[PDB]
């Protein structure tokens, strides 16, 4: 009991698990509405224009979409909001038209340092992102 | 990006909107009456951009352009709380101070005279909009400033920003209440007009509605033009928050309102707001559950149109979307729906899918909310064709009657007849039985 | 001072072709700051490019 | 050593406003009135050179040459507290002093009356000057002695360092106010026929812009004749910062306007400052926003330029290069730049290389900052050409009236025509239409 204490208290205040929590509500949650706004925007326009994933995941594309979403957020400059990175899972060829999926290859991880990557695992990342 | 709004307030209920929205959202952020961040106001979280401007790092400036034909709201605007808070380059004020007359013509020909600045007032504000979506005016159809001036500033926003979406919040006159707008039915119907020719929608505020609710709700028992322009900036910054407070939903106004214009003539919606509450009973934080939400939303007290008791029409909305922002349960807006399906408390349109769409909005932090859990709600209803309807009836009885029309002769675009105001008339009446008809299955085969 | 024009075109045409090729190592600079500035979604380095690249004179050429 | 600049200042009003941006730069530099550094300048990082000449191993003298038709300006200079600032030799006042008539060609006259005392204190600061990279003259182009005299001072600085850069800021007088100087738009043709063809940059200040600027940012109901004279100062040290504060990167006056000037008559460059304060509003510290600072140079009611708001021509600057000293965000950067792109509050040049040079220094301690952050920017913008062709253009219209001429008739430049007036008027609108160019990819052909 003592070291189950002692370890919730670690956990809250030296591992910061809530404020990794609150980084999660605010970046992989959407709680910047600006930043999802621009982000939605600008990822309708693409898939309704066609582009493909190399054009449309290219990571100078990707950045600035991230970019000119996190500048018009209120939260999008907070700490928080730089752990949010846009990853590909995979290149698509070719946007299918009218696909509900089309987007299904971007991913936003999170990074968990030691030890809460024991209790943050890759398995919650994979399932966050 | 947000999609900013620029609001335009036009004669002195206009004005008087104008500055209570002003005040509404410099309270909501923590801005002084100056345009500074208030100390306190630490929450960064408020979306200025969306309504205000910044002049510096430190100012907030409404992205509002003042436009009057009338020097009596202006002036009454300088010695508001609000004066600050607009951009005095983007306040026109009529130098002859001599105002429309109660006629919508004249403060009509006065906004074309000061066309060039209000525009330039207009341009001004969206610059310091990041993402400006485009314009929303604010102003009454009854009087004659704020009908002519407002409708002005519509066609000029059209013109300037033709490929940009014009909403206008355009109040009605009261048909319950007398106005001292004599010639108020004739101003309404030149500000439908305008609306139906250069704004792109037209939301439907009758101030037949507004005064019911400060008599019924506020305790008002004759409610002023300014109490009645409040109670519509308190609705619309209420309807608001949502774009004010970015969050995890309704993040755009386009999310919002995609539920609620189902076609681009069809555009008449119909509001509704739950817990209703009036601004002196802040003090009790009544525990309301969105089963006694949906509940006080059904009452007549609360929404914002004053629809006539049509006999014939059975008027019914045909979808209702609730953006509920506070402390809400999932499990208790499931008990609403359980208890209003017992009770049969909402009908939709039968010929397609409808629901009540659920947006959660944060409070601002800075702003004391007396609710636990408020909302708005938008929603299409065949009973806002009543508001139209009564509007238009209106209209065609004041130039059918040539009622105040001494004071709409003294423009050139009233001089001779009312002939615009009873075509105006027309064409309101046949957007209310649009708005009518999109409750009914062959509203598919509208138009 | 001004075949001091013809002295002087011809100068010019040496100095555009000097500036040719400081323009293309100018811009191979910038496209690996383009790169690093993309892959880590860095608004910071953005910024730094478009100082540096303000008229985007220097932009266009590290695309080509 | 410091890129010296050497002052002009020509009439009543080309001295008053020389005056002013001498004192400014004194400020700047911790000078004194008298020419001693202040204790409070220990910050040794600023090129006092640049604006002041060393008359001995101890006395500092501002490069300033005070140049009038009329001796009442030059004995008020000489009664002013920067009497001793000015090389006494570098005083030249007419024996006469009838002044110009507010007849540019009087001025220009006088000033060739007055050409070797004008061109011995340009030598003068120059020997005293390590580096000397050239001469910046601060005159107005209204009247008729500080429009003719300031020509004549700019010929004289060509002919003397022709190898070395010239850069003016050269206020153009007001085109679309009446002027009561009926020869004032001769006055500003001659003006800015010598910023075009002796100036390597050209920071058009027009007294409308700075009025404007007054009104609307420094909430100046009446600007005065001193406010708009200092506004004038105060364009010509955001022109001359970079020549002036020597950092990292455009050290020199050349260096400097190289970035800016593409072709040799594209020259003609508009500034803007923000924020923009008058001398009584020093009380609030106003929080500007780099956001802010941009939106309001970019502003024709803020930018020491009155262009007007042409709505089917793309203005745009040839080259902007800001100094931002202070507090800066990245996501304030990045915010201003979107609102800037969505509004598309600057056009840029197409034809060729221009950027942003970001040079980092510490504040001087002897200048008072009314803002926490504060930037100056140089430009070259096509919008300046409005001022140009405007001028020209009213120019032409006072020729053709022969308006004004008598008393330029006066003096032996004018005796028997007005061709001065109308070369004036042709070099300025050459001189507008190759800066209007310079925001064109057409520009590498302006002039052919």
């Amino acid at each position: 009991s003592l070291v189950n204490k002692a370890a919730v208290d670690y956990f809250f205040v030296e591992l910061h698990l809530e404020a990794h929590y609150e980084a999660l509500r605010h970046f992989l949650l959407m709680e910047d509405g600006e930043f999802a706004q621009s982000l939605s925007d600008l990822l309708f326009e693409k898939l309704g224009a066609g582009q493909t994933p190399g054009e449309l995941l290219n990571p100078l594309v990707l950045n600035s979409v991230l970019s000119k979403a996190l500048q018009c957020s209120l939260h999008g400059d907070t700490p928080h909001a730089s752990n949010l990175s846009l990853a590909l899972k995979y290149l698509p060829e070719v946007f299918a038209p009218n696909a509900p999926d089309v987007l299904s290859c971007l991913e936003l991880r999170y990074k968990v340092d030691w030890p809460l990557n024991i209790v943050i695992t890759e398995g919650c990342l994979s399932k966050y992102s | 990006m947000p999609r900013e709004i620029i609001t335009l307030q036009l004669g002195q209920c206009g004005n008087q909107i104008g500055f209570e929205f002003w005040k509404q959202l410099c309270a909501e952020h923590g801005i002084s009456p100056e345009g500074i961040v208030e100390e306190f106001a630490t929450e960064g979280t408020d979306r200025k951009d969306v309504f205000f401007y910044q002049a510096d790092d430190e100012h907030y400036i409404p992205r509002a352009v003042l436009l009057d034909l009338e020097p009596r709201v202006i002036h009454s605007i300088l010695n508001s709380p609000y004066a600050k808070l607009y951009n005095p380059e983007n306040i026109y004020l009529s130098e002859h101070g001599g105002g429309a007359g109660n006629n919508w013509a004249s403060g009509f020909s006065q906004g074309e005279k000061i066309h060039e600045d209000i525009f330039d007032i207009i341009d001004r504000e969206a610059d310091g909009s990041d993402s400006l979506e485009g314009f929303v005016l604010c102003h009454s159809i009854a009087g004659g400033t704020g009908s002519g001036l407002g409708s002005y500033l519509l066609e000029r926003l059209n013109d300037r920003y033709p490929k940009k979406l014009v909403q206008t919040y355009s109040v009605f006159p009261n048909q319950d209440e007398m106005s001292d707008v004599v010639v108020q039915p004739y101003n309404s119907l030149l500000t439908l007009k305008r609306l139906t020719q250069n704004a792109d929608c037209v939301v439907v505020l009758d101030n037949t509605a507004l005064n019911r609710i400060a008599t019924d709700r506020l305790h008002i028992q004759n409610p002023s033009f300014s109490q009645i322009n409040q109670l519509v900036s308190t609705i619309m910054s209420a309807s608001t928050t949502t774009l004010r407070y970015p969050g995890y939903m309704n993040n755009d106004l386009i999310g919002l309102i995609a539920s609620l214009i189902p076609t681009p003539r069809l555009h008449f919606l119909m509001t509704g707001y739950t817990p209703l509450t009036t601004d002196q009973s802040v003090a009790s934080v009544r525990k309301t559950t969105v089963l006694d939400v949906m509940r006080r939303l059904l009452q007549p007290k609360n929404v914002m149109v004053s629809t006539g008791r049509d006999r014939q029409t059975n008027h019914c909305y045909i979808a209702i979307l609730n953006i509920i922002q506070g402390e809400v349960d999932p499990t208790q807006v499931h008990k609403s729906l359980q208890r209003i399906r017992e009770r049969k408390l909402a009908n939709f349109i039968p010929w397609g899918p409808a629901s009540i769409q659920v947006a959660l909005s944060r409070k601002s932090p800075y702003l004391p909310s007396a609710h636990r859990v408020s909302g708005l709600m938008m929603a299409n209803h065949t009973s806002i064709s009543s508001l139209f309807e009564r509007t238009c009836r209106q209209y065609d009885k004041l130039r059918k009657r040539e009622a105040f029309l001494e004071q709409f002769r003294k423009e050139d675009m009233f001089k001779d007849n009312f002939d615009e105001m009873d075509t105006s008339r027309e064409i309101v009446q046949q957007l209310i039985d649009e708005y009518h008809a999109a409750t009914r299955p062959d509203y598919i085969s509208w138009g | 001072l001004d075949d001091t024009v013809q002295l002087v075109s011809g100068f010019e045409a040496t100095i555009n072709k000097f500036d040719k090729n400081f323009s293309a190592h100018l811009l191979d600079l910038l496209a690996r700051l383009s790169i690093y500035s993309t892959s880590d979604c860095e608004h910071g380095m953005a910024s730094v490019i478009s100082r540096l690249d303000f008229n985007g004179f220097y932009t266009e050429r590290l695309e080509r």
